[PDB]
């Protein structure tokens, strides 16, 4: 089974470096090169470098003075750091691997990381209950209000509950933090005898809430 | 570099139709071109690769074809379940490049939405901030109206909207109406009301709640 | 026709 993991998203501050890992696993960094690509709203997908087999790097042109990829062979992690970010830098960033060792044909992607070059400070949510109330079928919800910077993984109880679930895009709201809600519609006669948690996760804040929904 | 043209920015069909997408690249490439599929919040995926090739665990109903400049990638038996943006890649000439991508939207009938309106929770009052949350669910199409209205006042530059992408699975939308108030202007009213416009209602559907009861 | 950072998905 072949993967790739990054590490967390996060924020960078303006002029800072950022740095993620990608571990793989169901293959060996010693057989195949691993490739770094982002995707941003200015430029969409771009590919950045490759670290190969025998440890040669390659960077894309413009990143060729910023741009540091190495790789630990026995740890199976490949890390990847990039100098004096701008607000432009931000983006999703993701580890790729080819098909062949020595190809482009990228069948192999990391989940992706989001990076946010911004100024201000890490702030983790609040949560609050979007109770049911008085067809058959109720809808009751999250309330995950200001938090920076994105993202936030919502989830209903523990990975059991995915059907009707509905977690909308975040807003920035003046303030300059993020909210969101996420809804799910269940039967009204399971109101009484299931319980209804959205377990809410901040990475960047290292902020996780657990919030029961109930009739109010 | 290698220019990469995707058309159209947005395609739009119906269930069990056939479609395609078009690659063109700013100079000849041969056949190295590789097709990417990217759902919502995921990664790309690769459907095709040296413009004709199949790829292990790729449904058959996805092909592509081409060379030179031209290229194609096709479905043609459309399912919900491809509701996504669509790139080509080249990598005939360092560095490799891809095109800005083509979105596939899918046609379906009118449904209208359910309509659910939430107050403001205690404890967010406790923080002195009232939100007011209006949920339309699972319609079609896209385009909708939310209307507040706070004791017969029309509520203008206090909300805000989110819609999420298309269903993978019946292929509509959702959205969220979210107004928000200070604790002390939410104290000082009663009727808080929702009022939803869609072309499935034959009337506007109006959700509403007393602050209390 | 930008990528959004918040959906992964293709706006305007």
């Amino acid at each position: 089974q072949v993967q790739l993991k990054q590490s967390g998203p996060g924020l960078v501050q303006p002029s800072q470096s950022l740095s993620i890992t990608c571990t793989v696993s169901g293959f060996s960094l010693t057989n195949y090169g691993v490739h770094w690509v982002r995707q941003s709203p200015g430029k969409g997908l771009e590919w950045l470098g490759v670290i190969w087999s025998g440890g040669n790097t390659d960077y894309n042109t413009p990143f060729t003075s910023r741009l540091s990829i190495n790789k630990d062979n026995s740890k199976s992690q490949v890390f990847f750091k990039m100098n004096s970010l701008q607000s432009n830098d931000t983006a999703i960033y993701y580890c790729a691997r080819a098909l062949t060792y020595y190809d482009y044909e990228f069948a192999y992607w990391g989940q992706g990381t989001l990076v946010t070059v911004s100024a201000a400070s890490t702030k983790g949510p609040s949560v609050f209950p979007l109770a049911p109330s008085s067809g058959g079928t109720a809808a009751l919800g999250c309330l995950v209000k200001d938090y920076f910077p994105e993202p936030v993984t919502v989830s209903w109880n523990s990975g059991a509950l995915t059907s009707g679930v509905h977690t909308f895009p975040a807003v920035l709201q003046s303030s300059g933090l993020y909210s969101l809600s996420s809804v799910v519609t269940v039967p009204s006669s399971s109101l009484g005898t299931q319980t209804y948690i959205c377990n809410v996760n901040h990475k960047p804040s290292n902020t996780k809430v657990d919030k029961r929904v109930e009739p109010k | 570099d290698i220019l990469l043209t995707q058309s159209p920015v947005i395609l739009s069909v119906s269930p069990g139709e056939r479609v395609s997408f078009s690659c063109r690249a700013s100079q000849s490439i041969g056949t190295n071109i590789h097709w990417y599929q990217q759902r919502t919040n995921g990664s790309p995926r690769l459907l095709i690769k040296y413009a004709s090739e199949s790829i292990s665990g790729i449904p058959s109903r996805f092909s592509g074809s081409g060379s030179g400049t031209d290229f194609t990638l096709s479905i043609n038996s459309v399912e919900s379940e491809d509701i996504a943006d669509y790139y080509c890649q080249q990598n005939n000439n360092w560095p490799t490049t891809f095109g800005a991508g083509t979105k596939l939207e899918l046609k379906r009938t009118v449904a209208a939405p359910s309509v659910f309106i939430f107050p403001p929770s205690d404890e967010q009052l406790k923080s002195g901030t009232a939100s007011v949350v209006c949920l339309l669910n699972n319609f079609y199409p896209r385009e909708a109206k939310v209307q507040w209205k706070v004791d017969n006042a029309l509520q203008s530059g206090n909300s805000q909207e989110s819609v999420t992408e298309q269903d993978s699975k019946d292929s509509t939308y959702s959205l969220s109406s979210t107004l928000t108030l200070s604790k002390a202007d939410y104290e000082k009213h009663k009727v808080y009301a929702c009022e939803v416009t869609h072309q499935g209602l034959s009337s506007p559907v109006t959700k509403s709640f007393n602050r209390g009861a | 026709g930008q990528f959004d950072l918040s959906t992964r998905r293709l706006k305007g």
